DNA sequence: TCGGATGTATATATCTGACACGTGCCTGGAGACTAGGGAGTAATCCCCTTGGCGGTTAAAACGCGGGGGACAGCGCGTACGTGCGTTTAAGCGGTGCTAGAGCTGTCTACGACCAATTGAGCGGCCTCGGCACCGGGATTCTCGA
DNA sequence: CGAGAATCCCGGTGCCGAGGCCGCTCAATTGGTCGTAGACAGCTCTAGCACCGCTTAAACGCACGTACGCGCTGTCCCCCGCGTTTTAACCGCCAAGGGGATTACTCCCTAGTCTCCAGGCACGTGTCAGATATATACATCCGA
């Protein structure tokens, strides 16, 4: 396949049929499946190594959307980017002001 | 109806959002607040549903709306 | 024995911060949304999944809101929040007018 | 001397990287098969990658623990590789 | 029974890659397809409103370059863009 | 060359409600701009309608939810109205 | 008439706009309709933000409408400022408002 | 002599400068400063005097919103004077890094 | 010419008579550094944007579509540049 | 509590350039045809939503007591507004130059459409262990001392 | 420094969601052609950069002195924590039929194509609304 002829693990003909049926342009590029294949993959790469460490600090053997949360909050430039995204049963960190403490 | 919720409740989200001392109007304020936000929510997510020709208000409709409100949410199949 | 004021305040803070299950019921919240789609049109029908929807999304935002007020009330040197800090909040924000 | 050589290009370990996967190799050889080339272990192919985007913001990729015994039992070596 | 597609095999082949000892839940299943749509939306929207704009009606790999540069932040766009070259050097090697 | 603008149109509507003022280039460009603007934004709303409720076509009913969902309340209402008033007589005549 | 803008009676130009959604990518196809539905909101819109432009350059004892005037009437108008909550008009100014304290 | 006293001087400035509608930050440093910045990122690029007069429109606009917030801010700490802190609160609350 | 220290060219009355036109009535005098550093950042986030599009471009200059578009993109829409 | 002076507003002229109009030309708009797919409509099935009723049970509501927190008054000391004198560089305006934006011809490699072929992937069926829940002990704290 | 509960750390059972395997059809692969969007070369003129000088408006620095930020104190009353009583949310369970989903059918609305032509385009030209400078008349704000 594609996938094989690159080494990537994301399906670069469902991406291709996306663009395509998306209306996005007349006419589709060969290297662009390829390319936001490779960039898709390596984001969800990154999101579930931080996911899954947190949930092993935590001391379990599965992701839950806690953890994601936790990841995802817990990192500067991901928190800029899913800056405006609300996770289901996400939880909120633990933050107390100072003052506020006794 | 609307005083159906509650002041407990009320406490509870405050102490989750961190606050330690409340007051007697707080209620009544978030009260309002939260009317609102539902009105504006479920008007465009009735929208929605009017133009798709259902009588069934679906989370995908209401996610939707969200993405139009910028509130995107995640967890039903967006 | 009695614990005096604000140290019971900060067990449950942390308490619910540790927590991440839904705070408000769920019979009262579908009524209330059935309630306010009433007026706009008759006879609609409801998802249970789109209640739960709507009720995450109340959730964080009340919470969101919360947070801001709590900033504005401590910077005006208070520790108890009041209804003026919400209502800068939500003006600083852009919401109300 | 077998232990504190990388296995890769056999040369004594200079300013070794310990992954997470509790391997290590050599510097100049782990920015050539892994920084630039993979961002994965040459043995169990773990992806190290933001590991290592970690490391280089806080700058701890060499582990002084190791480098410093290492510097201690062989320095003739260290300055052979150096040179 | 509709045939909706979702990438769940995908994400459990690079979670086997990242963090070998590790399950996952059906809920969190549903987070990560969600966020993979939301991410294609926003470069293929991004990427199309370029092409559009440029008066040039095909949709490549500079696009796509140009698209991830305005929308990742610096470091991790960087690690991106050179996944990305990686990627395509390899598949246009063959044929 | 040919730079596409709708001022003669501005000034047709300006000419029809106030006879008696005119109009500078600085804010003829700024009323081209809105009307763009506005332009992009109900056509976007319109395909992602379309997209979504998986039809092959927009028509005056995808508008009119357009206008529904951006316009404010009492603006949006006149609007539709007119809109409706304007089809109603295209399609008569 | 021959002219479609003609024919609705409309001074926007329904050719124009069916040119321009076809060539927007916004469908595979486009109605009959929509043009001309199009072109009736886009023409209340303008006469709308005339209203009001007109009225604030009477006041100013002016003949020409500028931008402080279009300044002017947008944010006086509630709806239209929540339209525009977002947008910056160039020389446009501020409103005179003093805080009480 | 004379000297107006504090605050009837403020108030006339402030009349007089939301009356007009000219820039007020100077078009030359303006313009060397922003060709500063740009040659941080790539060499040798050339700018429209149209480019350079958006910038400063846009620049414009956002700080004066900005001590807008902040002037709110103040005074809601019961304050006359404006500070940093207050204007960390301003860009925290809108939620700007 | 090499440019330096630039950010100075912003004075204090032009500081001034933003705040007033603002509406602020009394200034501090800390504040001139932290309108600079806002002013700065901003004017980072912009200048990216617009020369990434230009870029794509590919162009030498600058050009009032490409400011304009940069600020759309930001969400922040500017009127009476063209577009 | 009048009075000076300084800012504002008011009035008037005038000269200029920006706006309005005439005019002529070419690309976009209008009309006519076709044929082909997409939406309209009827019918059918079955799934999910609504409604009712009750049982234990934890949550909500009410009262009460008091102590910590909000708010007002006061006093002190300094930082910023205001005025003036001096210094600096921005603004206006000619001139000169060339590097790069913009337009156009030619040719061509690359992508849409179509037909044949197959296997990755999705709905379903299965099975078993990770963690929810829970009863027993340690601690890590809070409060009185 | 003392007690003393709330919470943290711990061993056991067990059960419902996770992990694995099955198999078939629709989407991916492959091969091929044709045409046009796109890459590359060539010429050419608006404009961005650089300069210089004169002028004058604006920025700096200084002084001064008074209004406001800040800490302190006191007082009154409004939430917090606890104990007791009332209530309806939560779960399980059974009934019912309204409407979402799917399939078939058919007619009509629109992309694509070609032929005509006039509303919209640039370009040239004329003149009156308004910026600027300047002369005048009042509001008012603070010193006396
Ligand atoms: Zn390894």
């Amino acid at each position: 396949t594609r996938s094989s002829r690159a080494g990537l693990q994301f399906p670069v003909g469902r991406v291709h049929r996306l663009l395509r049926k998306g209306n996005y342009a007349e006419r589709v590029g060969a290297g662009a499946p390829v390319y936001l294949a490779a960039v898709l993959e390596y984001l969800t790469a990154e999101i579930l190594e931080l996911a899954g460490n947190a949930a092993r600090d935590n001391k379990k053997t599965r992701i839950i959307p806690r953890h994601l949360q936790l990841a995802v909050r817990n990192d500067e430039e991901l928190n800029k980017l899913l800056g405006r995204v609300t996770i289901a049963q996400g939880g909120v960190l633990p933050n107390i002001q100072s003052v506020l403490l006794p | 109806n609307i005083q159906g919720i509650t002041k407990p409740a009320i406490r509870r989200l405050a102490r989750r959002g961190g606050v330690k001392r409340i007051s007697g109007l707080i209620y009544e304020e978030t009260r309002g607040v939260l009317k609102v936000f539902l009105e504006n929510v479920i008007r465009d997510a009735v929208t929605y549903t009017e133009h798709a020709k259902r009588k069934t208000v679906t989370a995908m409709d209401v996610v939707y709306a969200l993405k139009r409100q910028g509130r995107t949410l995640y967890g039903f199949g967006g | 024995h009695r614990y005096r004021p604000g140290t019971v305040a900060l067990r449950e803070i942390r308490r619910y911060q540790k927590s991440t299950e839904l705070l408000i019921r769920k019979l009262p919240f579908q009524r209330l949304v059935r309630e306010i789609a009433q007026d706009f049109k008759t006879d609609l029908r409801f998802q249970s999944s789109a209640v739960m929807a709507l009720q995450e999304a109340s959730e964080a935002y009340l919470v969101a809101l919360f947070e801001d007020t709590n900033l504005c009330a401590i910077h005006a040197k208070r520790v108890t929040i009041m209804p003026k800090d919400i209502q800068l909040a939500r003006r600083i924000r852009g919401e109300r007018a | 001397l077998s232990e504190c050589q990388c296995g890769i290009c056999m040369e004594i370990l200079v300013e070794p990287v310990t992954l997470p996967c509790n391997h290590t190799l050599c510097k100049p050889c782990f920015q050539s098969t892994v920084e630039k080339a993979s961002l994965c272990c040459p043995f169990c192919r773990r992806r190290v990658s933001s590991w290592t985007r970690y490391h280089t913001r806080r700058n701890s990729l060499v582990n002084v623990e190791l480098w410093t015994i290492i510097q201690k039992h062989y320095p003739r070596e260290c300055k052979l590789r150096a040179s | 029974k509709t045939r909706k597609e979702s990438y769940a095999i995908y994400v459990y082949k690079v979670l086997k890659q990242v963090h070998p000892d590790t399950g996952i839940s059906s809920k969190a299943m549903s987070i990560m397809n969600s966020f993979v749509n939301d991410v294609f939306e926003r470069i293929a929207g991004e990427a199309s409103r370029l092409a559009h704009y440029n008066k040039r009606s095909t949709i490549t790999s500079r696009e796509i370059q140009t698209a991830v540069r305005l929308l990742l932040p610096g470091e991790l766009a960087k690690h991106a863009v050179s996944e990305g070259t990686k990627a395509v050097t390899k598949y246009t090697s063959a044929k």
